[PDB]
């Protein structure tokens, strides 16, 4: 049983971060990939970014410059840094291990950002 | 969709079945399984590729698909779109867009 543990969401005030954290437990082979994505209440799921075994990480447009994500290769954790944070940025996020076989997503983490 | 010689979404995107089939294709319904009353959206599915495939063919890749004729190089935006779509299972939804 493949499982993910994401953590370190909540409400921040705007201009403030946060640091997610997904740990990926199970088969989880060696050639992965993790990635976060985006969803808020009405819309789909918005893929925030992806980072493979190979260290390249990819972002989309919607946040250039602002999100990082960083890798722990002796755990195979990744944490998602949420700085700058602005109130389009409110969507509970998912985990998505791409792995070799069948995928798994995470149970959600609610990231909320007004004023 | 799934049997051979057929087309559609996914008989031509997902999953190609030559028209020389030995085999059984057997299939149920988890309308108490699959679905919750939010929307069961880990179920992710192609609407866009460059090509169809070939039998037994698996594509995992999530490259952004060109819609336009300007590049996309891996970012959505106008005239790109991310390959997966995911379904709103849900236990209300009638019996074509049940799982």
């Amino acid at each position: 049983q493949v499982q993910l543990q994401e953590s370190g969401g909540g409400l921040v005030q705007a201009g403030g971060s946060l640091r997610l954290s997904c740990a990926a437990s199970g088969s989880i082979f060696s050639p992965n990939t993790m990635g976060w994505f985006r969803q808020a209440l009405g819309k789909q799921r918005e893929m925030v970014a992806v980072i493979s075994s190979i260290a390249s990480t990819q972002y989309a447009n919607f946040v250039k410059g602002r999100f990082t994500i960083t890798r722990d290769n002796t755990k195979n954790t990744v944490h998602l840094q949420m700085n700058s944070l602005i109130p389009e940025d409110t969507a509970v996020y998912y985990c998505y291990a791409v792995d070799k076989s069948q995928d798994y997503w995470g149970q959600g983490t609610q990231v909320t950002v007004s004023s | 969709q799934i049997a051979p010689g057929q087309t559609g979404k996914i008989a031509d995107y997902n999953y190609k079945l030559p028209d020389d089939f030995t085999g059984c294709v057997i299939a149920w319904n988890s309308n108490n399984l699959d679905s919750k009353v939010g929307g069961n959206y880990n179920y992710l599915y192609r609407l866009f590729r460059k090509s169809n495939l070939k039998p037994f063919e698996r594509d995992i890749s999530t490259e952004i698909y060109q819609a336009g004729s300007t590049p996309c190089n891996g970012v959505e935006g106008f005239n790109c779109y991310f390959p997966l779509q995911s379904y709103g299972f849900q236990p209300t939804n009638g019996v074509g867009y049940q799982p």
